[PDB]
C-alpha cells in the first residue's frame, strides 16, 4: 500500500500528518491515529507537518523602524513593514529614514 | 492604524426581533494564509468588562447562544442578534484583531423595546443629619418605568421650581427592561425652612394622569 | 475558575507615576499573551499594550509609547503596567485581558484618575421611608469616582438601584442607592447601606431606618 495525500511514512506505516498550527507529539500506529498538539501563543507551524517543535514568531522591533503589518497566527508567521521609513534590505529585517 | 467604524450608533429593538449591528474597517482583515477574517465582536453590559462573543468574524465563542451570529468578509462585517432577549441590552464593539495596534469600533448602544410600564414614585425628605450641615437634599424616585421619557416637576408650596434639581437614570434592567430615575432638589437649610409643602409631579405614558407625591416639612 | 484581578489604581497628580498589577489564577499564566486595555469614563475601549508568552515580546499603542512599560512575572502569576508622567487624558479604567489570538478573559478593571485635586470622602445620609416600601442612601460630595454601595453587606440585592453619579456645581460627585422592600418587614428587618470610597479610605455603614415622630 502507498500513502494517501497529507500523510507520511514511518516504518511502513502511513500516518496522518499534523495540520498547520499543530506539532507532532506521537506517530500513529496500526490502530491509533497521529497525535498532534497546538502551537503556543507565540509559536506557529505553517505547513502540514511532522515537526516536534513549533517556530517562534517574528518580532518587529520599533527600534529597527518596524510596524506589524499582519499579526502572528498559529499557522502564519508575523509580517512586518516600516512606516515614512524605507526598507534597506530586500528581506526587510530593518528600515531607515 | 486600522479604523473600525460601526453603524448604527444607537439601536432600539423589540423583544423577539432581530438586531443588526454593522462594522467596516479601513484595511481588510483577511489573513490570506489561514484564510480567516480577523474580526471580533464584544458585548459590554454595564459595570462589567467586555465579553467576547464571536471571533474570526463568524466563529462563536463557547457559551455564546446561537442567536448571536457573525458574518461578513474583507472590510464589511455584521453581528446579527436574532430573537432578541431582555439581557441582550449592552454596548457592542467590533474589534480589529488583524494587527497592531488592535483597534475597536466606537460602540453601538442596543436598547430593548418593551411594553409600557408606569413609574412608581417615592419622595424623600432631607435627613436631620444633613440639615445640621446647612444643606437640604430632597429626592424623588421614579422606580421601574418604560419608556424612558418621563417629566419630573418639583413644586414648593405649589411654586414650580427650576434650576435647583439634577436627574439620574439607571441603565435598562437586564430582566424586566425598565429604567429607574432619581431627581434631587438641593436647597440651603435657610431656604429649606422657609416653606412647608414639598412635592414632585411625575408625568409618564403608563400613568393615567400626572402623579404627585409630597410631604409637609416637619411632620 | 479563570481569574484576572487588577490592583494599584487610584488618584494621581498629573505628570506623576503609577504601577498597576494584575494577579492571574485558574490557568497557565505563562501560556497566554497578556494585554492592558483602557476605557475612559464615557468613552470606548483602547488597547494599550501586549506582552507575548514566548520570548516575552512587547508591543505598545502610540499614545503610551515612551511612558508606559508592560512586564510579567510568571513565577508570581502577575502582570504589571508601570505608567509614567501621566497626563489627564490617561484617566480611565484599565483592564487586564489575556489573549490567545483574542481577548477571551478580562479582569474587572481598576480605576485611575489623573487629577489636579485631592481626595474627599463622601458623606452618607439616610433616605427613610414613610405592600412595597422604598428606602435608600444619599452618598454626597466626594471625589474622585468610584464609590461602591452594597446593602446588608451583600445579602440584600433584589431591587437595589445605585444611580450613576452626577457632577455637582461644587466640583464634587454625589449619588444615591435605593431599594424596595416589603412594608411588613420595615419594623423587623434591619437595612444597612455600606459605602466604600477607596481613594479616601472611606468605609461607611449607614443604618437606614424609618423616622419616628
Amino acid at each position: 500500500t502507498a500513502c494517501r495525500e497529507k500523510q507520511y511514512l514511518i516504518n511502513s506505516q502511513c500516518c496522518s500528518l499534523c495540520q498547520p498550527g499543530q506539532k507532532l507529539v506521537s506517530d500513529c500506529t496500526e490502530f491509533t491515529e497521529t497525535e498532534c498538539l497546538p502551537c503556543g501563543e507565540s509559536e506557529f507551524l505553517d505547513t502540514w507537518n511532522r515537526e516536534t517543535h513549533c517556530h517562534q514568531h517574528k518580532y518587529c522591533d520599533p527600534n529597527l523602524g518596524l510596524r506589524v503589518q499582519q499579526k502572528g497566527t498559529s499557522e502564519t508567521d508575523t509580517i512586518c513593514t516600516c512606516e515614512g521609513w524605507h526598507c534597506t534590505s530586500e528581506a526587510c529585517e530593518s528600515c531607515v529614514l | 492604524d486600522i479604523v473600525m467604524t460601526q453603524s448604527p450608533d444607537s439601536l432600539a429593538v423589540s423583544l423577539g426581533e432581530r438586531a443588526t449591528i454593522n462594522c467596516k474597517s479601513s484595511q481588510s482583515l483577511l489573513n490570506l494564509g489561514n484564510q480567516k477574517n480577523y474580526l471580533t465582536w464584544f458585548q459590554q453590559k454595564p459595570g462589567q468588562p467586555p465579553k467576547l462573543l464571536i471571533y474570526w468574524a463568524s466563529t462563536r465563542e463557547s457559551g455564546v447562544p446561537d442567536r448571536f451570529s457573525g458574518s461578513g468578509s474583507g472590510t464589511d462585517f455584521t453581528l446579527t442578534i436574532s430573537s432578541l432577549q431582555a439581557e441582550d441590552v449592552a454596548v457592542y464593539y467590533c474589534q480589529n484583531d488583524y494587527t497592531y495596534p488592535l483597534t475597536f469600533g466606537q460602540g453601538t448602544k442596543l436598547e430593548i423595546k418593551r411594553t409600557v410600564a408606569a413609574p412608581s414614585v417615592f419622595i424623600f425628605p432631607p435627613s436631620d443629619e444633613q440639615l445640621k450641615s446647612g444643606t437640604a437634599s430632597v429626592v424623588c424616585l421614579l422606580n421601574n418605568f418604560y419608556p424612558r421619557e418621563a417629566k419630573v416637576q418639583w413644586k414648593v408650596d405649589n411654586a414650580l421650581q427650576s434650576g435647583n434639581s439634577q436627574e439620574s437614570v439607571t441603565e435598562q434592567d437586564s430582566k424586566d427592561s425598565t429604567y429607574s430615575l432619581s431627581s434631587t432638589l438641593t436647597l440651603s437649610k435657610a431656604d429649606y425652612e422657609k416653606h412647608k409643602v414639598y412635592a414632585c409631579e411625575v408625568t409618564h405614558q403608563g400613568l393615567s394622569s400626572p402623579v404627585t407625591k409630597s410631604f409637609n416639612r416637619g411632620e | 475558575e479563570v481569574q484576572l484581578v487588577e490592583s494599584g489604581g487610584g488618584l494621581v497628580k498629573p505628570g506623576g507615576s503609577l504601577r498597576l498589577s494584575c494577579a492571574a489564577s485558574g490557568f497557565t499564566f505563562s501560556d497566554y499573551g497578556m494585554n492592558w486595555v483602557r476605557q475612559a469614563p464615557g468613552k470606548g475601549l483602547e488597547w494599550v499594550s501586549y506582552i507575548s508568552s514566548g520570548r516575552s515580546n512587547i508591543y505598545y499603542a502610540d499614545t503610551v509609547k515612551g511612558r508606559f512599560t508592560i512586564s510579567r512575572d510568571n513565577a508570581k502569576n502577575s502582570l504589571y503596567l508601570q505608567m509614567n508622567s501621566l497626563r489627564a487624558e490617561d484617566t480611565a479604567v484599565y483592564y487586564c485581558a489575556r489573549s490567545w489570538g483574542y481577548f477571551d478573559v478580562w479582569g474587572q478593571g481598576t480605576t485611575v484618575t489623573v487629577s489636579s485635586a485631592s481626595t474627599k470622602g463622601p458623606s452618607v445620609f439616610p433616605l427613610a421611608p414613610s405592600g412595597t416600601a422604598a428606602l435608600g442612601c444619599l452618598v454626597k460630595d466626594y471625589f474622585p469616582e468610584p464609590v461602591t454601595v452594597s446593602w446588608n453587606s451583600g445579602a440584600l440585592t433584589s431591587g437595589v438601584h445605585t444611580f450613576p453619579a452626577v457632577l455637582q456645581s461644587s466640583g464634587l460627585y454625589s449619588l444615591s442607592s435605593v431599594v424596595t422592600v416589603p412594608s411588613s418587614s420595615l419594623g423587623t428587618q434591619t437595612y444597612i447601606c455600606n459605602v466604600n470610597h477607596k481613594p479616601s479610605n472611606t468605609k461607611v455603614d449607614k443604618k437606614v431606618e424609618p423616622k419616628s415622630c
